């Protein structure tokens, strides 16, 4: 627990690892 | 910091981080990973390997060439 | 003679091309053909209206090598009847009818044909190297072999998938990816070079580099 | 010169080790460490490390591109910087 | 250096082909690549066993033109990795990997690719012009447009039709056809030179020419 | 003469003289043609132009290159 | 040189005249003349004529082609003329 | 009628004016 620990995600929905420029 | 994209850079940062983990080759750490951080395990990959690897190639061919 | 020939050279050395070429090998193919201050620059309109891209020298390695990432196994321009012109200091070269061929390999082997004006200029000296690389792209098309079009010939769910093409203006998902990407980390790279220099965090190097800027 | 790609996935092996630790999550640190069977010798820098601060503010610019502005929280520095 | 672009010079005169190039555009074409007794040799095997053919340099303008009048609108020949070798009075060239590239027009544009053995002979001096011309043919692939399957997608008597090749080994009609005619007039060119100088029936030319034969 | 592919070789000389006049625009040349020569008019065409042309522009080639 | 495509098919359409003629077909030859509109003069030779002269010994050389020697007849000079 | 005159064709069946190179 150091300061920069990641945030939560609330957002349950199912998360993707996609690249964040490819086009939907 | 105060920076208002911080919390979701962080956000993706870990996602990268940890599909990283598993196109890598290291299934455990990726698994630990999700338990230290306390996020639920239901992350869905992209192909191998994944966006870090890829900006990583790009960012450090950039960061090897530029000058002083 | 001599800028016709260099396009010849270039599809000669791609020819060599094997899925164990890298960084080095790409940068060795990149300084036969570039300059060292080269810019490479694609353009075409996939949606909304005209994307248009461009990259320095460091970054024109990778753009090639994407090409193959995305599935190519071979690579060639054909030039038809192209312009040139000679200046004091380098040689342009100009076609409007100018074709980039992929070769995509198993499975259902895709030959993808893109269509544009391919513009070139080369420093006139003894390595007729590039300083400026610009496709515009008009069109593409993409062949299937009629033994793969039989293979899935009555196989309804096959055989749509067959009519959905695989690249969007010719450019395959790694190559667009990259150039997109490297709309925000080239710029980036001023900021690395002070963060190199002067011992600063990233963020005082993005602010810094603001000083700059407002300043003239 | 240029990196290889070796080279290259090696400081990313790195960096991420160094992420793991200042974000926390020292055990997976020590994990990859051994997933990976790294070996030579590892000093780190000030948190939250290299990779941690190069990201965010990479992703800080690509949220204040003009094409993003509007749907994607960014901070005015970045958008400035394009500009 | 020399043997590699003298194909790349080829297939850039065979850009300036149009449907009224001719008689005479076809022999300037082949007199500023082979030699005026050059010899041609193409290699195959369709059906039964292998089928050669060879013809001599006043029919190889008709040759190639049989590819365009077979539909070709686009001629090129791609030589992957070949062999130099120098002499003291030729070069050879000799590619494994040898493709030899068609674009057919409207409708449904096709494109057939023949891969071969290109094996070649140039004189070596100024005009670096073919000897001797070998192509053996190991196979062919035919490829669709996308377009065009989408096309007659839902029509199942046109979507067979896409499935018959349109060429045999790469070879079209035209081709085949012209290629089987020269076996027999060839050699008649023996008996129109008899014909043009001793004033004499054309058969009875052949039986003159029946004359030498038998006697060595 | 006496050559046993005589006949034949006279039959496929009129079937494709005739295929030439109709391809070469001669349609009452052809229909004249078949009359005159006691032949059925029930002919089927190869495509334009058909082979008298196509062998004469090979025979013709050599015929003008044949040296003395 | 060598012949234009033009020269070609006009030697071919003389020699298809004098063809017709020596074949008794004296009413197409005419014809055919008028239906391209012919109008240089015309001499012509011995029957049966250039093209069926020639024809006629091509066709022979067809059918002595090793690869039809049976199942055509054919003449044997022919045949020899081969080997 | 002129000696060199062509043959009859016997053969009513339905002729064609293919090129006698052309495979079947």
């Amino acid at each position: 627990y150091t300061e920069f620990a990641p945030p939560p995600t609330p957002m349950v929905d199912h998360l993707v690892a996609s690249n964040p420029f490819e086009d939907d | 910091s105060a920076v208002p994209s911080d919390s979701q850079a962080r956000e993706k940062l870990a996602l990268y981080v940890y599909e990283y983990l598993l196109h890598v080759g290291a299934q455990k750490s990726a698994q630990t990973f999700l338990s230290e951080i306390r996020w639920e395990k239901n992350i869905t990959l992209g192909e191998p390997p994944g966006f870090l690897h890829s900006w990583w190639c790009v960012f450090w061919d950039l960061y090897c060439a530029a000058p002083e | 003679n001599q800028t016709d020939y260099r396009i010849f050279e270039l599809n000669k050395r791609l020819q060599n091309w094997t899925e164990e070429c890298d960084n080095l090998w790409w940068d060795a193919f990149t300084t036969e053909f570039f300059e060292d201050d080269a810019m490479l620059t694609i353009t075409f309109c996939l949606e909304d209206g005209p994307k248009r891209y461009t990259i320095g020298r460091t970054l024109i390695p990778r753009y090639f090598r994407s090409i193959f990432e995305g599935g190519a196994t071979e690579l060639y321009y054909v030039l038809k009847h192209p312009k040139e012109a000679f200046h004091s200091n380098f040689v342009s070269l100009d076609c409007d009818q100018g074709s980039m061929v992929t070769q995509h390999g198993k499975p259902m082997f895709t030959q993808v044909c893109v269509e544009g004006r391919l513009y070139l200029e080369f420093m006139f000296d003894d390595m007729m190297r590039i300083k400026t690389w610009h496709f515009s792209i008009r069109q593409h098309r993409e062949l299937i072999p009629r033994s793969i079009l039989a293979m899935h010939a009555q196989d309804p769910q096959m055989l749509d998938q067959l009519s959905k093409n695989i690249t969007r203006c010719g450019l395959s998902n790694s190559t667009l990816n990259y150039l997109r990407l490297c709309v925000i980390l080239e710029p980036m790279q001023e900021l690395m070079s002070r963060h190199k220099t002067y011992s600063l965090s990233p963020r005082d190097c993005l602010k810094t580099c603001l000083f700059q800027k407002w300043q003239r």
